[PDB]
DNA sequence: ATCAATATCCACCTGCAGATTCTACCAAAAGTGTATTTGGAAACTGCTCCATCAAAAGGCATGTTCAGCTGAATTCAGCTGAACATGCCTTTTGATGGAGCAGTTTCCAAATACACTTTGGTAGAATCTGCAGGTGGATATTGAT
DNA sequence: ATCAATATCCACCTGCAGATTCTACCAAAAGTGTATTTGGAAACTGCTCCATCAAAAGGCATGTTCAGCTGAATTCAGCTGAACATGCCTTTTGATGGAGCAGTTTCCAAATACACTTTGGTAGAATCTGCAGGTGGATATTGAT
């Protein structure tokens, strides 16, 4: 494949301010887009960590949606709408 | 394959409360997870109760105490009522 | 040989009582399961399913639509006090948020 | 003339707009490759059910929107209207994310 | 006469009570409050002495942790005094409200 | 009885929290939070008594109710 | 007839700190720690068993539970001790 | 002779194995599971006990009280993480005054 | 920053009481040994479903300019909550005794668990049909004179 | 208080992606007939738990004095919002290769199930660490040249 590199910058600044609108935010400081990216990565890390850990214990090589859900449950962010 | 869900019984209850309203597939998924989430919270909480009280069997009494513990306020008593109702209706005949 | 009655009918239930019974045994919650537990449970879940469904199909009619989409579900659970409380640590896929602008943020 | 909107008017519009919808605000390709990197640089050579990347993006945006809400409440608490990093680390500190 | 400048004894009290682990609420006014709350839920009850101890332990550990988060909100608003505005922001972030 | 929780007792609790001064409106708000907490925990604990067909709230019941609410407590058995 | 872990906490204490004792309150703090962890590990393993439609909990389930439950270096260090104890047990 | 000795552990492998069968966790319990698990609890006890003893002698005391355990868990980063939603009875808090709150 | 005058810690001992530790026996588990079941690991393998690609479009990201006001910095005063001596009362504690009550056996009737012998449920076609997405006038809403 | 600019709300359409319904198979309840528990139902202890009762001791309530914190008011540099041009790269769609999930058998390795033949709990003796004071010397704090 192609080398995967610096893809947290794919989380654009307009995409972040959109997420900020829907959260009820009117004025966004200039430093927010970096902090946002930092926190989202720590988040995604921790979930994909556990999701994959379920993939590994299953001896599976594809990460199933159920793996994501069991992961989100563990962290506490129980999700409705995928694989029951 | 053979993957069972509650889509049959959610849809029955949907036609009951809103006889003219349909439901999308995504929304049915949200429901099937909801039935499953509650089912686990209650059963787990009763599993814990029976284990706390040194009893190897889960009666409908344990489930009721679980329902009181998990469900908030009026949702609890409205639920407990509906449950007890279906139990007495069952045992009677 | 007598005719078979579904347990869900005997308790006057739409939800599957025989299936809830299996899922209590094969779920390892206790070594043995009483016969009133699957009934009592299937009733409670059916009740809560009915509650959520009534408030959603209401909000579906408020938005002028006849088919419940997850948006309506999120509107229903979040606008009701106890439902939101029961489903606090819970996110509905494609759910959105309740419209809520702060007072301070509004124009002069 | 040409017309201009008083700064602050478009955001109130934008808040009302995205609070009324349910679409996913992050573009899907950059989020997908971001997930594959975080996963690749965790366990090499993986695959992903499309619905698994969906579920990730759903839970992610849901998380961040709820973080902004809690953040904005801290900004308002500081007699500001602009959300700053200072607010986010507070919100996550109280949340227990990292006290 | 001699007096300590205001706020001095406050930091002194902070450094003492953070140093110790004693229970800070008087035992009987608490226990009286516990049984009162239990009455409103069920009548003619009885508590193990260790059960009122447990509730008092859990309860001061809750409040002290809240005051930690409350103080941080007071600091976040360029203030130094904790107000009901701070306790409400603290609990509205935690999810208790 | 809620006033039995004296203002100086509340004041010390804040001190251990690292708080320098206290607005006079606090002590009421503190007693309200204190009560809702005791209310939510004692209810769940009492429920655990009633399920056991007992009349004495054991320390365990409290431990279980604390865990119940995600305030797990070490030191009082289990 | 109530059993505890206080026997084994004391053996492990005298092991690491032969010079040090322990108070009774602190001994209950420890038992409760043991019990809490035990539930977390076992439940997470039970849920692993069910998610994958297995009916037996092996040491493997307990390991994945530890990686999910224990943060960072506690994980690797704890995974080691079990694999150490399983290997030493199985040998003879 | 004991299963715990075969594993070379101080924690009861036999008792843990019964606790897994009586615990309603799985239909059957493997033979390697309770060994593995008992070793993990033994270790985690040791690591807390060591840090508690250090906190105990750093306070001039030879008997570990709960305060030494709270200091041991809150000053350790990864133990504080694992036991975040946890209250140590009679534990107190770590001394920490905010900078902004300090005298001139 | 020093020179003093309180009030505060903090070091160093010390004898004792309340717990801690070590001791003596006792059922309740735990470990063996033997004999069955049985769960899931290995070995194909059919086949969803994932990864990759190309090609065109048009949605949207990016970068730049401009400036309205927002955040921050400053000043000050009123007034709130800290400090403090003080005067009394509610908590502490230390049994002491009385009994309601959690805890233990010993039956057993009733409720469950198994172990095999008729649909409800699900996976697909085969029909239906909300509403997504595109337009345009009605209606606000906003901001400049 | 007007009057364009511009955005929003909302009714109308209509083919279509997606729901709803129809239909054959089949996994899983249901029904009966025994084989086990199991948790009450009484019958009785020993705990613990409530209840006064009665001193004293801090501990709390209180009122007065004012130090300095908060909140209001003002000012302004400059940040971040609003618009617009620009063109990239996401999106959309449709097709394939084949990996690796997942449905089936087959069959040992391993877990289970009784039957019999030490450890851990528990309630006493034999220590024993910390408590809780008590001087006594820097320490930190605050008032005054």
């Amino acid at each position: 494949r192609k080398v995967l590199r610096d893809n947290i910058q794919g989380i654009t600044k307009p995409a972040i301010r959109r997420l900020a609108r829907r959260g009820g935010v009117k004025r966004i400081s200039g430093l927010i887009y970096e902090e946002t990216r930092g926190v989202l990565k720590v988040f995604l890390e921790n979930v994909i960590r556990d999701a994959v850990t379920y993939t590994e214990h299953a001896k599976r090589k594809t990460v199933t949606a159920m793996d994501v859900v069991y992961a989100l449950k563990r962290q506490g962010r129980t999700l409705y709408g995928f694989g029951g | 394959s053979r993957k069972e869900s509650y889509s049959i019984y959610v849809y029955k209850v949907l036609k009951q409360v809103h006889p003219d309203t349909g439901i999308s597939s995504k929304a049915m998924g949200i429901m099937n997870s909801f039935v499953n989430d509650i089912f686990e919270r209650i059963a787990g909480e009763a599993s814990r109760l029976a284990h706390y009280n040194k009893r190897s069997t889960i009666t409908s009494r344990e489930i009721q105490t679980a329902v009181r513990l998990l469900l908030p306020g009026e949702l609890a008593k409205h639920a407990v009522s509906e449950g007890t109702k279906a139990v007495t209706k069952y045992t009677s005949a | 040989r007598a005719k078979a009655k579904t347990r869900s009918s005997r308790a006057g239930l739409q939800f599957p009582v025989g299936r809830v019974h299996r899922l209590l045994r094969k779920g390892n919650y206790s070594e043995r399961v009483g016969a009133g537990a699957p009934v009592y449970l299937a009733a409670v879940l059916e009740y809560l399913t009915a509650e959520i469904l009534e408030l959603a199909g209401n909000a579906a009619r408020d938005n002028k639509k006849t088919r419940i989409i997850p948006r309506h579900l999120q509107l229903a659970i979040r606008n009701d006090e106890e439902l939101n409380k029961l489903l606090g640590r819970v996110t509905i896929a494609q759910g959105g948020v309740l419209p809520n602008i702060q007072a301070v943020l509004l124009p002069k | 003339k040409p017309h201009r909107y008083r700064p602050g008017t478009v955001a109130l519009r934008e808040i009302r707009r995205y609070q009324k919808s349910t679409e996913l605000l992050i573009r899907k390709l950059p989020f997908q490759r971001l997930v594959r990197e975080i996963a690749q640089d965790f366990k090499t050579d993986l695959r992903f059910q499309s619905s698994a990347v969906m579920a990730l993006q759903e839970a992610c945006e849901a998380y961040l929107v709820g973080l902004f809400e809690d953040t904005n409440l801290c900004a308002i608490h500081a007699k500001r209207v602009t959300i700053m990093p200072k607010d986010i680390q507070l919100a996550r500190r109280i949340r227990g994310e990292r006290a």
